[PDB]
This record gives structure tokens, C-alpha cells and sequence, in this order.
């Protein structure tokens, strides 16, 4: 899980 | 005739367990399901039941405040008349000293531990006393049960199967990750009991909380608010592959969703976990890198009717255990109907993103949401797409009347007003209209940077947030930023430019404006003026210049190139004139032709016809  | 005496109840584990699909939870205990009659066998010391002599009842109560009201407490005599969607006690075979019973329980009963009590009467004579213990669960192979499944493949899948795949990575390179839910494991329904027995709402009213867990709606909706850690715990809080250790070390991103779908697969809701995919200078990605936007994320759907709603939203329902969430229906979050319970908005939000451009209005796809939704193939390893399930395709009459229904006109511009210059300090506007009949609340990011002529971005100059940013129906506003000299000066480029940029956010429905606007910090103007020819111009700074230098030529006007330096440095604000002889060679029209030159403003233009 990232930050788009 | 003497009073019967129960040597031993057998609780058939093995064919109960096998009949009610629990084999593997009927080890130890007897677990069964609900709306379906399960068997114990009663082993009498001396004389077996004679239904002449002998009245036989039973009593059953679940959790720490039972009553009948409420479901959680039952009553129930051994008869032949069997009445359907009530417990029931009935015998089905009698031998030697056997009695063979078929108990039911109504299709709608609680769910949980239950403590079973035989009282053996004589008429004349009596004796209660407790048989043992049974454990309910959710039933989807009943009909009459909320969470009915018509299919026996999907039953196995979205109950049975202890093993699936999480997808990860990203929209275009996705990446199944296996996982053990293992929601047949020791232990592991006890905990699942324990988890509900611990939630705020049984710490409220235990005697109502039980009642609910007849309501797949109300297990669903509990279980997503604690596979979370909200100070009060809770079961995670923000490698491995699986939810058993998990689960177990509790009793002493994607992981939530894998919980989550552990215990309810336990409790027997037919679950799944479904990823949600979204994709990408530019403000947005800015603000970026307390609701943000992932690469991907996991939620759970589960299986059941809606009664408590309007007529069609069984099937299944979206439950976010992420960071209580749901359950809402997902054909409720494809069709817009954001009023419907529970928690409709965050859903709908999670999968859909509205991005428009004002540029001076174009539609911006630079932010892409809710692509690829994906979820495990029923019987088989591999991946299902269920995006059509969340979202009519792009551009259809369905996808926007839906989107009419979820929003129920707003508009952006950067306005300057009075002039700007080079040297002089000023406010930038974010100038919001809002013609609806909408109020709404917005988060503003409005900034600025220098940039050259060629479109490459220097520092930032200027930067306005506003979490909360309240816009009125039908109502505008001009939303400032201060531009300052003492900031943009030694960061300014050849271009001379400046370029503000504004981001409006309506986070609930999950809209973004975007403004933006280039603005030119013009020179100051050289006066001409025709007495010879005099020329001035007024220092535009808040500084001195140094080394101020003049240049005038014009064919026609002077046969000579006249460059006058300025001894004394000019201060801000402060004028500067020279003089020069002109002897016009010729008749008509002439242009004198100037050009200003200094340390800190160099390179100003001017001119003025003549004759």
C-alpha cells in the first residue's frame, strides 16, 4: 500500500 | 412410575457436524447453524421415555441477560407437532434405552453460545437440569435465512474455503497474495464470540446486543468497527499470511479486510475481500504525498437480504474494516442512492473521483479511481473483475444519472483585479461561484511558484491552505493569497512569471477543481516625452537601483546613439530623467527607441512616435  | 434419569446426552458431532458443514468446528463442541434441525440422542439409566407417562421440555438461553422478547430465551416441550421457524424438540427414533431427538431452531434465532436444559416431568413429579452446550451460527444453505446463498460452489467459496488471494501492487501490474483465513482453525471461533462479546454495543446493552446477533446486518456492521484499534481495543493497530496468529495473539493494509473476512467467514456470512485499484507537476499528487487515495485498497462484501432497507438491496453488502463502516449495498454505491444505510458516501468515495480542469472547463484524467475492483474466482486461482459491479461504464446515460442522484454546478477561476507589477507586492484570488442550492465544505490549496518562459517551475513564491472552507448556495468567492516582492525576487526567473495554481477538494463526494494561471510581473513604462527628447522612469522597487544607464536611438532623429549613465544610485520610488538633442533628418513619422539598463532591473523597452 502507497500514496498515490 | 419413577422419575427418568439421564445416564448421558450424545451431541452427534459427526453427523451434525457433516449435515450443518461445521465438521471441523465439531471436534470438541457441538457448533450447528440456524433454520435447520440438527440431533442428540438422550441415554436413559433404568426405563427409556415413555411419551404416556413423561412430559419433557426444554430451555435454552444465550448470553448474560436472556429473555423470550428478545429471542435469546426459549421454551419448547418434546412433541410430535412441529411447528415450522420455532424451536422444536422432536423424537425421531426410541430403542432399547434411546431416545432419538430432532431439535430446530428458528432460521432467524441469535447466533452465539447457547447453554440447552432438559426439564423431565412425571406430572406428579419433576427435575430440571442442564444438558450441555451449542453454538449457532449464520446459515447459507437455509432459505429462510438472511444470508441464504442459492448456489452450493459460492457457499463453499464465501464460507467453506480457509484459503484465498488478496490482490495487491497496482491497476496494472496486480499481484495476488496468498492468505490463510483459516476460520476453522482452534480457537478461532471463540475468539470471533469473544470479539462481539467485547463491542461497545454489548458494553451498552448486553441484553440488546445479543438480540441483534440475529442480524447479519448488525454482526457485519460490529465486526467492521473492531478489527480496528480505536483506543479502545480492537484487534489491529497501524510480513505474515494468515489471520490465525493474528487472531490468537489478540485473545492473549490488506490485513484489516483479511481479518475481517476471517471472522465473518467463522460466524458464517459468505464473505470476500475486494481491491479497489486508483491511479496518477500537478496540485493533486501534491496535496498528496484524514482520507487520502492509495495505489489500491481493501474492503469486504458480505452475503445477505436488507429487510431493514427498501425492497432490493440484498446481495452483496460493502463493509470497510479499514481505518464502523457499513454494511451498504454495492448496487446502492453503483447506483448513486448515497441515502441509503450504511455509510454510503465513504463507499461511494473510495471508487469514484470526479476531476475537472479550469485552465482558461475540461475534464482532468490525471486522477484515475476505481479501476480493476478485484476479488478471487469461485472454485478456481484466479482473479474475478468486479468493477462493473461498483460502476456503469464511463460516459454511459446509467453511469450519469447516477451521478446525478449521488451529487444532487460549482466553478473556479484565479482573478488578479487591479494591476501587478514587477517590485510591488499584490493578492492572487481563488474566485469560487457556486450556483446550487448546495452547501458545501472544501479543503483549498492555493500557491504560487515563479516560471520561465519555456514552462519550467521555480520555487514557491506564496502558499494559502484551508482545511475547511465553507461555500454557501448560490454564492461566489474570492479567496486571497499575498504575492510578495520580499518572496518571489530572488527566486524569480529570465520568464518574469508567475504561476498560481488553486485546488478545491469536496471530499464527501470526492470532487477536485483545479485553476490555474500564469501572471506577467510587467516592467515599469518609460515616459517620452517631446519638448529634444526627455525620457524617465520610476523605480518600481522597494530597493535602490545601482548604476542606472540610458540608451536612445532613432533613425531620423539622431545620427548618434546617446548613452547617459546615472552617477547617483536611484531609490525606491524614486525617479529618474535625463535629456538629449534631437535634429529631425527627415519629415514624417519617426520612432525613438529606448532601453533602460540596471543591477537589479535591467533590459526595459520603450518608445514613442514622432511627427
Amino acid at each position: 500500500a502507497q500514496p498515490l | 412410575a419413577e422419575e427418568l434419569v439421564l445416564e448421558r446426552c450424545d451431541l452427534e458431532l459427526e453427523t451434525n457436524g457433516r449435515d450443518h458443514h461445521t465438521a471441523d468446528l465439531c471436534r470438541e463442541k457441538l457448533v450447528v447453524r440456524r433454520g435447520q434441525p440438527f440431533w442428540l440422542t438422550l441415554h436413559f439409566e433404568g426405563r427409556n421415555y415413555e411419551a404416556s407417562v413423561d412430559s419433557l421440555t426444554f430451555s435454552v438461553v444465550t448470553g448474560p441477560a436472556p429473555s423470550q422478547e428478545a429471542g435469546t430465551k426459549a421454551r419448547f416441550p418434546l412433541r410430535d407437532a412441529v411447528e415450522e421457524g420455532d424451536w422444536t424438540a422432536t423424537v425421531v427414533d426410541q430403542q432399547d434405552c434411546t431416545l432419538s431427538l430432532q431439535l430446530t431452531t428458528p432460521a432467524n434465532a441469535p447466533i452465539g453460545l447457547y447453554r440447552l436444559s432438559l426439564e423431565a416431568s412425571t406430572g406428579y413429579q419433576g427435575s430440571s437440569f442442564v444438558l450441555g452446550h451449542f453454538i449457532l451460527l449464520f446459515n447459507a444453505w437455509c432459505p429462510a435465512d438472511a444470508v441464504y446463498l442459492d448456489s452450493e460452489e459460492e457457499r463453499q467459496e464465501y464460507v467453506l474455503t480457509q484459503q484465498g488471494f488478496i490482490y495487491q501492487g497496482s491497476a496494472k501490474f496486480i499481484k495476488n497474495i496468498p492468505w490463510n483465513f483459516g476460520q476453522f482453525e482452534d480457537g478461532i471461533l471463540d475468539i470471533c464470540l469473544i470479539l462481539l462479546d467485547v463491542n461497545p454495543k454489548f458494553l451498552k446493552n448486553a441484553g440488546r446486543d445479543c438480540s441483534r446477533r440475529s442480524s447479519p446486518v448488525y454482526v457485519g456492521r460490529v465486526v467492521s468497527g473492531m478489527v480496528n484499534c480505536n483506543d479502545d481495543q480492537g484487534v489491529l493497530l497501524g510480513s505474515w499470511i494468515g489471520s490465525v496468529d493474528i487472531l490468537r495473539r489478540w485473545k492473549n493494509c490488506w490485513v484489516f479486510a483479511a481479518v475481517a473476512c476471517t471472522v465473518l467467514r467463522c460466524l458464517g456470512i459468505p464473505t470476500r475481500v475486494v481491491t479497489n485499484y486508483n491511479s496518477a507537476s500537478n496540485l493533486l499528487i501534491e496535496y498528496f504525498r484524514s482520507e487520502m487515495i492509495w495505489n489500491f485498497h481493501c474492503w469486504v462484501e458480505s452475503w445477505m437480504t436488507r429487510p431493514d432497507l427498501q425492497p432490493g438491496y440484498e446481495g452483496w453488502q460493502a463493509l470497510d474494516p479499514t481505518p464502523c463502516c457499513g454494511p451498504v449495498p454495492v448496487r446502492a454505491i453503483k447506483e448513486g442512492d448515497l441515502s441509503t444505510k450504511y455509510d454510503a458516501p465513504f463507499v461511494f468515495a473510495e471508487v469514484n473521483a470526479d476531476v475537472v480542469d479550469w485552465i482558461q472547463k475540461s475534464i482532468n484524467r490525471s486522477l484515475i479511481v476505481g479501476l480493476k475492483i478485484s476479488t478471487k474466482s469461485v472454485g478456481r486461482d484466479e482473479r474475478e473483475d468486479i468493477t462493473h459491479t461498483y460502476k456503469y461504464p464511463e460516459g454511459s446515460s446509467e453511469e450519469r444519472e447516477a451521478f446525478t442522484r449521488a451529487n444532487h454546478g460549482m466553478a473556479m477561476r484565479i482573478r488578479v483585479g487591479q494591476s501587478m507589477n514587477m517590485g510591488s507586492d499584490f493578492d492572487v484570488f481563488a474566485h469560487i461561484t457556486n450556483n446550487t442550492a448546495e452547501e458545501y465544505v472544501c479543503r483549498l490549496l492555493l500557491c504560487a511558484r515563479t516560471v520561465s518562459y519555456n514552462g519550467i517551475l521555480g520555487p514557491e513564491c506564496g502558499t494559502k491552505y484551508l482545511l475547511n472552507l465553507n461555500l454557501e448556495p448560490f454564492s461566489e468567492k474570492s479567496v486571497p493569497l499575498c504575492i510578495l516582492y520580499e518572496k518571489y525576487r530572488d527566486c524569480l526567473t529570465e520568464s518574469n512569471l508567475i504561476k498560481v495554481r488553486a485546488l478545491l477538494v469536496e471530499p464527501v463526494i470526492n470532487s477536485y477543481l483545479l485553476a490555474e494561471r500564469d501572471l506577467y510581473l510587467e516592467n515599469p513604462e518609460i515616459k517620452i516625452r517631446i519638448l529634444v527628447a526627455e525620457v524617465s522612469l520610476q523605480n518600481p522597487l522597494p530597493v535602490a537601483l545601482e548604476g542606472c544607464t540610458f540608451t536612445v536611438e532613432g533613425a531620423g532623429l539622431t545620427e548618434e546613439q546617446k548613452t547617459v549613465e546615472i552617477p547617483d544610485p536611484v531609490e525606491a520610488g524614486e525617479e529618474v530623467k535625463v535629456r538629449m538633442d534631437l535634429l529631425p533628418l527627415h519629415m514624417g513619422l519617426h520612432k525613438l527607441v529606448v532601453n533602460f539598463e540596471s543591477d537589479k532591473l535591467k533590459a526595459v523597452k520603450g518608445f514613442r512616435n514622432v511627427i
